[PDB]
């Protein structure tokens, strides 16, 4: 994910995390994506292209 | 989980669930507990961070606790953070691991060995006592706080002996407590840090300004070579939002303003549709607050529209105006002449703008989960129209 | 209120007195504001 | 006259907000920490004299 | 002043106060002194030596005040030390020696009884005797799984030391809060020569926090506020002037008036001698209402 | 103001382990409580008196029972009979008339 | 089973504001297959090695 030119930061969370909420066994991998403002880095590729 | 109705007192709601959660405590294991929730929904997840080390100095049992019983205390001071979540990391943990053999041969059980384990790790004190003139407060700790007393537990033992221990059976050493949720950041990887909760409905800008503020503060005080790393910060897509939409409206007022300009060739409507707006916005600020809504996209995507609505009101107010003058420049009481004229114009142009709030009230009548997602855009406007009308009026 | 008070007037002369002073330099004031601010104004 | 009635507001005259009066009274003295019951008991018993 | 006079013994500094107020002071927890500081940890040792080397930062710094850092530790105790080896070497359980200090030396009652409609106390305890000084402690007579016949000295150290008095902790963790107390001054410039001057050249523990408090927070706020209000509170009263009469060379009039009717009101607080309270500015804020009718009424005609 | 008490005795102990054995575990799970302004406590030689403060204003019934949302957690974690106490129901202002 | 095979926490361990899990479990080595487990070694009330 981090490879991607277009991603800032990013964020690996497997499983729960100490909260009533998540609810996410040790298979649900969840992650974070953090994005750089268009600006950056890159000539078209839109939203659904970076996807 | 439970689920109620629509539109139930949160509070309430979680007060009947509770009812009966007492009756259960008894009946489930022994330690395992029931926990009530936090207190905020799905969208409470505002800002979160990552807890990394810029060396290889502390470590990463170091860093969960850290976050455990310093900064999750730190934050959850906040005001409308509910808690702060714990993701990551690894639990500093004391293993007794038990030897088949060397049980077998000292003859000691495993009920035995948790018995004393049970029976090792206390404190206690018993009343006061008159020394002197003062009392005396008189205690005693049993307390497991170095592997040199896990080690020095008595399993059996006898007179005139030797004393089996715990050393003689087990090897207590530290180690990580087998893992629940793995959390890590790039690359780089594996790294503890945790997330901040929004108690239900309460400004999610504000409250993340309010942590951020203590986390510059709080950074002096950190160890050496550890970073706060934020992970998500809800503030930027309101702000972003935000911007977005005070944009817009000037952009809205400009284009207006030209547009009149060329129409009437210049006039003071420049004042007139900017006042007519604000007015009209400012009474479905006024409703929302009162029926306490929110301020969600949806809610102010609703006045945005209704601004492009509003305009017929004004436009036609104006232009029955400009042409009421005319008549006086062709050939008090005299301007008073020019308002009757334009009250011929008010009746069915005011109950047009009544007459296209109500026509809304289909989409309140949808109540999927998307039904009440929308109902924002229209409760915005359904209360902005109306006002609107009384607007125009004014 | 003020001669005085076996039941709480620790407060009530605190409002009090204001009042009084006020009340010697009040009517006095509205008397000579009245007039000579005036011709003054215009 | 306003100059008059100003040096006052600086002087501000003596003391702040009261405390009010009640028919009757409380006594607490910082007393220190660790003491016996019955010293207690007495020291009770003597003030209820005094 | 006569009982403050009549009734006077050592340790005991009197304190005067009625009911009402008094039960009221005794419930709602915080500060009294105009400002304090708080200071997190996760152990109390850290947050008292913090306490320690705050105080000189507090009687150097430009103000007047007595820096309280803990009157807490005034606890007298006995430290039944434990010694596990020693108490295995006899095949006992720490909470077995325990049983001892608790009930044989305490009291621990073990159970009630059941009288129709009520229920007392029963307690298993050594005799009056055998617990009446720490020596008596080092003698106290255990008998071992094994019928051994020992005293609680071989299988524990018992040592006399001063500790905490009681304990007071902010949110969970423990935080001392010292008192820094300055009168009759707004002190709002002193907290932040303090927050910087900290940080610059005097350091600190990590696992730790510092957190200002004291009556200016909620004052500041009020003050902040309350200064809103004059001119939110002058906008309505022009608009209430001017409406009447329409002019506003006699609303200007009624507003640069007000202060000079004031003035009998303070120079009351003259012979008096008069302190001044919210209930002082009640009045005038009364006055001030009055003469401004007086104004109107007069300015009309 | 608007608070809500909970004593909790303890026969004999001492200022640590009041605290390190009932209050901690008091003070400790009423943090996450909704509303909760500050939680601070008193711990001491055989007592561990815990207030929570609310902002003015809170309906009080409602505050006292947001408060027992947490207490039911707690009741398990602490000694044996060994109990915690809701406050009564009255401020300080409630001591109405004492008689010997 | 339970502890021996799982790891099941016997207890915490209060560091002053902390506790940390107190784990009673036989060695990695004798958890690690289902032939482990057949061969999981128990001593019965009567000291049989089984
Ligand atoms: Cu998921």
């Amino acid at each position: 994910i981090m490879s991607v030119p277009e991603v800032a930061r990013v964020f690996g969370k497997t499983g729960k995390a100490e909260t009533a909420t998540d609810s996410a066994p040790l298979e649900m991998v969840e992650t974070t994506i953090q994005l750089k403002p268009q600006e950056q880095w890159r000539p078209g590729m839109t939203m659904d292209k970076i996807i | 989980y439970v689920i109620f109705e629509d539109g139930t007192d949160p509070y309430w709601a979680r007060s009947r669930v509770l009812e009966y959660l007492n009756q259960v405590q008894g009946k489930l294991p022994a330690g395992v507990s029931a926990e009530l929730g936090p207190d905020a929904t799905g969208v409470g997840w505002i800002y979160e961070y990552a807890l990394v080390d810029r060396s290889g100095k502390h470590d990463l049992a170091d860093l969960r606790s850290l976050q455990d019983w310093f900064l999750k205390y730190e934050l959850k001071t906040i005001p409308d953070v509910a808690e702060v979540a714990s993701v990551g990391g690894v639990v500093k943990e004391y293993q007794v691991v038990i030897d088949p053999q060397r049980l077998a041969q000292y003859g000691i059980s495993l009920a035995e060995v948790k018995s004393a384990l049970d029976a090792s790790n206390q404190e206690a004190g018993g009343s006061s006592i008159e020394l002197a003139e003062a009392e005396y407060m008189v205690r005693a700790s049993g307390y497991l706080q170095t592997l040199d007393d896990f080690n020095h537990i008595v399993l059996k033992a006898s007179e005139n002996g030797v004393p089996v221990y715990l050393r003689d059976v087990a090897k207590v050493q530290i180690g990580p407590e087998m893992r629940r949720g793995i959390a890590e950041l790039n690359g780089e990887g594996e790294v503890a840090g945790g997330v901040v909760i929004l108690r239900s409905g309460k400004n999610a800008r504000e409250v993340i300004a309010a942590v951020k503020d203590k986390l510059e503060t709080l950074k002096s005080s950190l160890p050496e070579g550890v970073e706060i790393v934020t992970t998500y910060d809800r503030s930027q897509l309101i702000d972003r939002a935000i911007d977005n939409l005070s944009g817009k409206l000037l952009e809205e007022f400009i284009v207006v303003a030209v547009v009149c300009a060329l129409f009437l060739w210049h006039v003071r409507s420049a004042l007139v549709a900017i006042i007519s707006l604000p007015l009209g916005l400012c009474i479905a600020f006024i409703v929302m607050h009162f029926q306490g809504l929110n301020a969600n996209i949806m809610s102010l995507g609703g006045i945005a529209i209704a601004v492009g609505a509003m305009v017929d009101a004004a436009i036609v107010m104006i232009e029955n105006a400009h042409k009421r003058l005319e008549e006086w420049q062709h050939q008090k009481t005299r301007w008073q002449v020019i308002t009757d004229a334009s009250v011929e114009v008010g009746p069915a142009l005011f109950i047009s703008l009544l007459i296209i709030t109500l026509s809304f009230i289909p989409i309140f009548t949808l109540e999927g989960q998307e039904g009440r997602l929308f109902g924002p855009l229209a409760f915005t406007k359904t209360y902005a129209m109306a006002g609107a009308a009384l607007l125009a009026i004014v | 209120i003020l001669w005085g008070t076996g039941a709480g007037s620790e407060v009530m002369s605190r409002i009090a007195a204001p009042m009084i002073g006020g009340m010697i330099t009040a009517p006095l004031l509205s008397l000579f504001i009245i007039p000579a601010a005036y011709k003054l104004m215009w | 006259s306003v100059l008059t009635v100003l040096w006052p507001l600086n002087k501000v005259g003596g003391e702040f907000l009261p405390q009010i009066n009640e028919g009757d009274l409380l006594y607490m003295p910082s007393t220190l920490p660790g003491i016996s019951a019955a010293e207690a008991a007495s020291m009770l018993q003597k003030t209820d004299k005094l | 002043e006569e009982l403050d006079n009549t009734v006077r013994l050592p340790g005991l500094a009197n304190l005067w106060v009625p009911p009402i107020r008094n039960r009221i002071d005794m419930l709602s927890t915080g500060i009294k002194s105009p400002i304090g500081i708080k200071v997190s940890g996760t152990v109390l040792a850290d947050i008292d030596a913090m306490a320690e080397q705050i105080e000189e930062v507090a009687r150097t710094v430009p103000g007047v005040a007595s820096a309280l850092a803990e009157r807490l530790e005034g606890g007298r105790y006995i430290n039944v030390e434990i010694n596990r080896e020693k108490a295995a070497r006899y095949g006992m359980t720490v909470a077995d020696v325990q049983l001892f200090v608790t009930s044989a030396v305490g009291g621990a009652m073990v159970g009630e009884t059941v009288e129709g409609i009520a229920r007392y106390p029963i307690n298993l305890r050594y005799p009056q005797s055998w617990r009446d000084s720490p020596q008596a402690l080092r003698q106290l007579p255990i008998l071992t799984p094994m019928k051994q016949q020992i005293t609680l000295a071989d299988v524990a150290d018992i040592k006399v030391s001063t500790g905490p008095s009681m304990l007071k902790t902010e949110n969970a963790r423990p935080t001392s809060w010292i008192y820094i107390d300055a009168r009759d001054r707004d002190m709002v410039s002193v907290v932040h020569d303090l927050q910087k001057a900290i940080a610059e050249k005097v350091q600190l523990k990590p696992g730790t926090s510092v957190a200002f408090s004291g009556q200016f927070e909620l004052l500041e706020r009020a003050n902040h506020k309350l200064k809103l209000m004059v001119p939110m509170t002058l906008m309505i009263i022009f608009v209430l002037l001017y409406l009447a009469f329409r002019r506003v060379g006699e609303a200007l009039l009624i507003i640069s008036s007000v202060p000079f009717a004031l003035v009998g009101g303070i120079w009351l607080l003259w012979w008096m001698g008069f302190h001044l309270s919210v209930a002082t500015g009640t009045g005038f804020i009364a006055l001030a209402g009055v003469a401004a009718e007086f104004g109107v009424v007069m300015l009309m005609y | 103001d608007v608070q809500v008490i909970i004593k909790t005795s303890y026969p004999g102990q001492a200022p640590q382990i009041v605290e390190n054995q009932v209050t901690y575990p008091l003070t400790t799970t009423m943090l996450s409580v909704p509303g909760a302004k500050t939680v601070r406590g008193f711990s001491q030689f055989g007592d561990s008196y815990v207030y929570v403060i609310f902002e003015d204003g809170t309906d009080p019934y409602w505050a006292r029972s947001r408060v027992l949302e947490y207490l039911n957690q707690v009741q398990g974690k602490l000694p044996a009979g060994v109990s915690a106490e809701l406050g009564p129901d009255a401020t300080g202002v409630g001591w109405i008339y004492e008689y010997a």
